């Protein structure tokens, strides 16, 4: 206070977030003819979904006769019923039409003998809504799919007037009752405070992967995004569902796409048995990611350990065609062989299950507005928006199908962009804040930049990451969540008695950490709370205490002879989780999925089933 | 903001700025194909400058070559010195004249992968020494 | 115990009369991770978090890591660590850049160069576009391999004795080479506007093959193949 | 929009594809006609060598105008020396078969 400067930007729309989910909601809404600023921390490409290996889902039936309707079925049984129907139609159905228009926007996506758009196998994915066999929907960039994406999002956004606030760490969401007004930000290059107004506020920041202490995800993958809303007083959603990628390098934990698994890769155990087809008969080893990593970390704690301390598992390339591999997937082929020394071509890659995705976020409907929980029911929070792995439509439910996510973020970035054009036009007058808004982010930033304490951020960070590791891992179990949930609670308290180095305005890196560490707690005590008070295995999510999928219904049996459960008394239902900031205490509700379609008589509701591949 | 505006503001904001220019020749690594590209530059400032001495005092200078070459022999040097001499007007035409047949080849868009710079690097390098010694040697 | 020495280069411009220098840190390789990011992240953690760089992926695949080590311009997190001990690790911020602090460099320019060589497809009448795919042979599609990849570390661009020296006017090899990556881009109609963008001696013209970027490129991409390639269209193109 | 700078460039390896078959062929064949071809050549070739020179090293529009005027006033007088030796001297074949054998 009086210590900093104040910037006020003034905008008809912001977005936080440079990813593809930021950036296709970022530059449509310019295209749209929006005065748009995008607020990033990082530049645009260094954004994770470069990361992305695998692959971009679209029924274009360029390898076989394709219905979206089948992509439908798939994305909703794969996400064990608790994926919200009327956001999975939307998606599923734009599908085609949003990667077409990629491949327009000139994104150098892999061809085939017709030249169209290639597609290959990936995990889970069927025809004839699960009848036809194997499904070839997966439009691959080979391998770096991701990072094509990425670069030509961001480079046809150029081609539009958004204002790109390159390096700049949002702090909180500017907020006067209920409604969203933008962000207050610190400028990483100069320390400054700027506070961005707008009509409309989009929501792209992405997952909390550094939550736990092994992932895939970058070492900004901070849930930021998740915080602002949830220092909102605004609910979280299904934050206990963490998704385990099987295959992951057992060192510093980078990742083995689910394409190896589609081009023909098995993998094999300490005996070399093909052990996938011992669980999985119809899909093996290409099967669900919340089945196979499970079935994979049953391996480890069985004894059949594969490795020099027979604690990982491992990926077969050994008998794939080198000719492929140069071809299809050229990406792994190098970080295999950087990160553990391995030749694709003759030896197998040592793979581990770690954490990937995460499923919940920002409770969102199918347009993309973000939702409060008023009165047992939904309330759309106006001028707020969230989309990509940040958001929570739930279109990937308990457990979300490979290479939907890339999917995610350019269909629901696009929808967040359509309902801002449509509710209101540009040049509608935005909404003036208070003189002393944000005034305790702003607090927030000095308390903790002249921290005096005993325990550094970087202590802090690994006591936080480890114990999510052990307790909220692949299997959870009453006891272990119990001793987590307290543990979690414990480093809370924690979080004043942390002592900072750098005193910088310039680059301080060692400040944007720790607000990191506050945003990364802040998602951490509402994953280890959500998991310890669902009482089921419900796909990702799988107590050992509660093996049971409990529905409204037992859907083993006929559905005429039993009378619903009522819904407090059942467990198919989105976890909304809140935390107070001081006390640091979960307290949390529920609200029900989606079941109806966009329309029935064009896409019918899949009703809940048994659930294995 | 433009592409143009942004460089432009760019400048502004680092030469009003109390920020420091990172090392460059202080701490890069010097390799073979780096270090024969500043003598290509080098070689070819001394060959045109031996040329422009040439013409420019054909101009300002006295005399006929014959009466110059006269006052050459008038310092009677030992057939090794004017080796010597010939041997430094050779070299760096020759080096100049082998590697510009490399430069030339590259900009025949052939011959530039990192282990080539080095072959080939080597070829002209070792083509310099050998028709350096071979035309001081007439 | 296997400690390793690790000098770097440190500037902090919140300190007045405080002018750059080094500073070495002592680290155990065996309680440490194989690459060099992994010990500029072990000693900000551990020994002083004031050591401020970029870092995201830790992968090599999002271009923060950018900075030169020992003499060369690569990714922090694909240079794994000399285990020579009686040797002491140099790191270095990009060379001849504007030092924001510590190993952290102003890139502003090198991207606004980018913006201007509009890296994006561009048809003479898309009025159709968006709803049908373009159709592309596979051949036409290897013509791309090599020159996308590119993450735009600016290691290549930064290695260039010309971008040293003329860095405000001429492009760069990092630039330059996703000029080409949209030239033979089969999709795109501008080809022919695309060469006469680089109509002035310094664009292109201050490239002089000197190959810095080519042998530095982390990625192992080539950039000056492809900026030769230019040259050759900037010589046999008609109208 | 003319493409002036990219001619330019096709100049330079053409005169440097010429200089390079000049020097056996003023070996084999030391005529008066190659004296001035070989002038010709050498003091173009360097001066668009040392042109390049200046547009990298010469920053600032005031003083990069005044190293390309004293650039082009030296190479004309290089080009008329030369000439000049050739016309009025023994010519620079002649003159450098004289040198050699010494
Ligand atoms: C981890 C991972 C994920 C992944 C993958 C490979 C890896 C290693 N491969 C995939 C694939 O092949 N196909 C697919 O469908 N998904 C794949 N994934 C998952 C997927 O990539 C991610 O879920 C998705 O890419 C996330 O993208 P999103 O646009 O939603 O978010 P982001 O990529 O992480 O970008 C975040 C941006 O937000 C800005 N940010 C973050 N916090 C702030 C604050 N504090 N202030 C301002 N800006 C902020 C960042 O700057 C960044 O640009
Ligand atoms: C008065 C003060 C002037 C001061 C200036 C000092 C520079 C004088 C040197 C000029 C003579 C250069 C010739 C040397 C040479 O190339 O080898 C001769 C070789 C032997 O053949 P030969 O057998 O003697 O000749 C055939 C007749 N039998 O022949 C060749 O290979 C070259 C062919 C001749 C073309 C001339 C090239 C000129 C290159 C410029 C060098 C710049 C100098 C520094
Ligand atoms: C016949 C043999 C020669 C060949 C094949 C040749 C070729 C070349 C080429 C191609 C370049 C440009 C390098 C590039 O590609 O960027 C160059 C540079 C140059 N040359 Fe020559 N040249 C020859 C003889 C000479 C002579 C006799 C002189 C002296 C009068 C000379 C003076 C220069 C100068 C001043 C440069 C500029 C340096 C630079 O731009 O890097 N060259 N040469
Ligand atoms: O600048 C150059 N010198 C230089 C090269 C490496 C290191 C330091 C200076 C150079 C050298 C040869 C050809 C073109 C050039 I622009
Ligand atoms: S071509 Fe290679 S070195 Fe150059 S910017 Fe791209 S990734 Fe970096
Ligand atoms: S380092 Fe250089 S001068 Fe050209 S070949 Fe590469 S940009
Ligand atoms: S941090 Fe992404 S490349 Fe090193």
């Amino acid at each position: 206070s009086t210590q900093y400067p104040v910037v006020d930007h003034e905008f008809d729309a912001v977005v936080v977030g440079a990813g593809g989910a930021g950036l296709r909601a970022a530059f449509g809404l310019s295209e749209a003819g929006f005065n748009t600023a995008c607020v990033t921390k990082l530049f645009p490409t260094r954004s994770h979904t470069v990361a992305a290996q695998g692959g971009i889902n679209a029924a274009l039936g360029n390898m076989e006769e394709d219905n979206w309707r089948w992509h439908f079925y798939d994305t909703v049984k794969g996400s064990d019923w608790l994926g919200d129907q009327d956001a999975i139609h939307y998606m599923t159905e734009q599908a085609p039409a949003s990667v077409v228009e990629l491949e327009n926007y000139g994104m150098p996506f892999s061809r085939t003998e017709d030249g169209k758009i290639y597609q290959r196998a990936f995990g889970g994915q069927s025809l004839k809504f699960g009848k036809g066999g194997q499904a070839h929907r997966c439009c691959c960039v080979a391998d770096r799919t991701g990072h094509s994406l990425l670069h030509t999002l961001y480079g046809r956004s150029l081609r539009y007037d958004t204002s790109y606030f390159v390096e700049y760490f949002a702090l909180d969401l500017l907020m006067e009752n209920g409604e969203c007004r933008g962000v207050i930000a610190l400028c990483i290059e100069d320390g400054s405070i700027h506070r961005i107004r707008a009509r409309n506020t989009v929501v792209a920041t992405g997952g909390y992967g550094r939550t736990y202490f092994s992932c895939t995800s970058a070492h900004t993958s901070t849930g930021d995004g998740t915080a602002m809303v949830t220092r909102a007083g605004l609910p979280c959603q299904d934050l206990e569902f963490v998704q385990f990628h099987p295959t992951g390098i057992y060192g510093a934990g980078c990742l083995i796409t689910e394409g190896c698994r589609g081009e023909g890769g098995i993998l094999i155990n300490s005996q070399g048995e093909r052990f996938m087809e011992r669980y999985a008969p119809v899909a093996k080893d290409l099967a669900s990611r919340d089945v196979v990593s499970r079935s994979m970390t049953l391996e480890i704690r069985e004894g059949r350990g594969c490795g020099p301390e027979k604690d990982h598992v491992y990926l077969q390339l050994h008998h794939l065609p080198p000719e492929q591999l140069a071809v299809r997937l050229p990406g792994i082929s190098e970080t295999a062989m950087i990160f553990a020394g391995v030749d694709v071509t003759k030896e197998p890659i040592p793979v581990l299950p770690t954490v990937h995705y995460n499923m919940g976020g920002i409770p969102t409907n199918y347009k993309g507005q973000v939702l409060r929980h008023v009165n047992g029911q939904d309330q759309v929070v106006p001028g707020l928006y969230a989309c990509g792995e940040a958001a929570c439509a739930s279109v990937h439910g308990a457990n979300r199908l490979g290479a939907n996510s890339l999917l995610d973020l350019v269909v629901f970035g696009r929808a967040c962009a359509l309902s801002i054009a449509e509710s209101c036009r540009p040049g509608d007058k935005v909404p003036s804040i208070k003189p002393n808004a944000g005034e305790e982010s702003v607090m927030n930033l000095d308390k903790l930049r002249f921290a005096n304490g005993t325990i550094r951020t970087s202590e802090l960070r690994l006591s936080m990451q480890k114990s999510m590791q052990s307790h909220a891992a692949v299997f959870r179990v009453g006891s272990v969540l119990q001793e987590g949930c307290e543990k979690i609670l414990r480093l809370y308290g924690d979080l004043q008695h942390l002592k900072t180095f750098d005193r910088g305005m310039v680059w301080n890196t060692d400040l944007v950490e720790t607000l990191e560490l506050q945003n990364l707690m802040l998602c951490a005590l509402q994953t280890i709370y959500g998991a310890e008070a669902r009482k089921e295995s419900r796909g990702a999510h799988a107590r050992e205490d509660f093996k049971e999928r409990v529905d409204e219904y037992d859907y083993s049996k006929p559905i005429q002879g039993q009378q619903k459960k009522p819904f407090q008394e059942h467990w198919r239902k989105h976890t909304l989780s809140y935390v107070d900031v001081k006390t640091g205490k979960v307290s949390l509700e529920y609200r029900p999925v989606i079941d109806k379609t966009l329309n029935e008589a064009d896409c019918a509701t899949v009703p809940p089933a048994i659930r294995s591949y | 903001t433009t592409a143009k505006e942004e460089m432009e503001r760019f400048w502004n904001k680092n030469l009003g700025s109390n920020r420091p220019l990172s090392p460059h020749i202080t701490i890069y690594r010097w390799s073979l194909p780096m270090a024969m590209s500043i003598c290509h530059r080098g070689t070819g400032i001394a060959l045109s400058a031996g040329v422009s001495l040439f013409g420019l005092s054909a101009l300002l200078l006295p005399g006929n070559f014959e009466s110059h070459l006269e006052l050459v022999k008038s310092l009677c040097l030992g057939p090794t010195l004017i080796y010597t001499a010939k041997f430094g007007i050779v070299f760096p035409l020759m080096y100049h004249t082998w590697n510009g047949i490399r430069h030339l080849i590259w900009d025949l868009g052939k011959g530039l992968t990192i282990p080539q710079l080095t072959q080939s690097g080597v070829v002209v390098l070792i083509l310099t020494v050998l028709s350096s010694v071979g035309l001081a040697a007439m | 115990p296997r400690i390793k020495k690790f000098a770097i280069y440190r500037w902090d411009p919140d300190k007045t009369g405080d002018k750059p220098h080094m500073q070495t840190y002592e680290i155990d390789l065996n309680n440490c991770g194989p690459m060099v990011l992994d010990a500029l992240i072990k000693i900000k953690n551990e020994i002083d978090s004031t050591l401020t760089f970029r870092r995201s992926c830790r992968e090599g695949i999002c271009g923060s890591c950018a900075m030169n080590i020992n003499g060369g311009n690569t990714l922090a997190c694909t240079r794994r660590i000399d285990t020579n001990l009686d040797k002491v690790s140099k790191i270095y911020p990009l060379p001849h850049m504007y030092v924001i602090k510590d190993l952290v460099p102003d890139l502003s320019n090198f991207y606004a160069q980018y913006k201007s060589i509009e890296p994006y497809l561009k048809k003479k009448d898309e009025s159709q576009e968006g709803k049908q795919q373009y159709l592309q042979s596979i051949e036409e599609r290897e013509k791309l391999d090599g020159l996308y990849e590119c993450i735009l570390c600016a290691c290549c661009s930064t290695s260039c004795p010309s971008y040293w020296w003329n860095g405000d006017k001429y492009l760069g090899p990092a630039v330059l080479m996703q000029a080409y990556r949209w030239m033979i881009d089969s999709r795109d109609d501008f080809t022919e506007e695309r060469l006469a963008k680089l109509q002035d001696p310094f664009s292109l013209y201050r490239c002089h093959t000197i190959m810095n970027c080519t042998g530095t490129c982390p990625k192992g991409l080539n950039p000056g193949k492809a900026i030769a390639e230019i040259k050759k269209m900037m010589a046999t193109y008609k109208e | 929009s003319s493409k002036a700078a990219s001619l330019h460039w096709t100049g330079e390896r053409v005169v440097s594809v010429l200089l390079l078959g000049l020097l056996p062929a003023a070996y084999l064949n030391p005529c008066s006609a190659m004296d001035y071809s070989l002038a010709a050549a050498l003091t173009l070739h360097g001066h668009w060598g040392i042109g390049q020179v200046v547009t990298d090293y010469v920053r600032g529009d005031a003083l990069q105008k005044a190293a390309k005027a004293g650039l082009l006033a030296l190479s004309a007088f290089t080009f008329a020396g030369l000439c000049y030796f050739n016309y009025h001297d023994v010519g620079i074949c002649k003159a450098v078969a004289m040198l050699w054998k010494l």
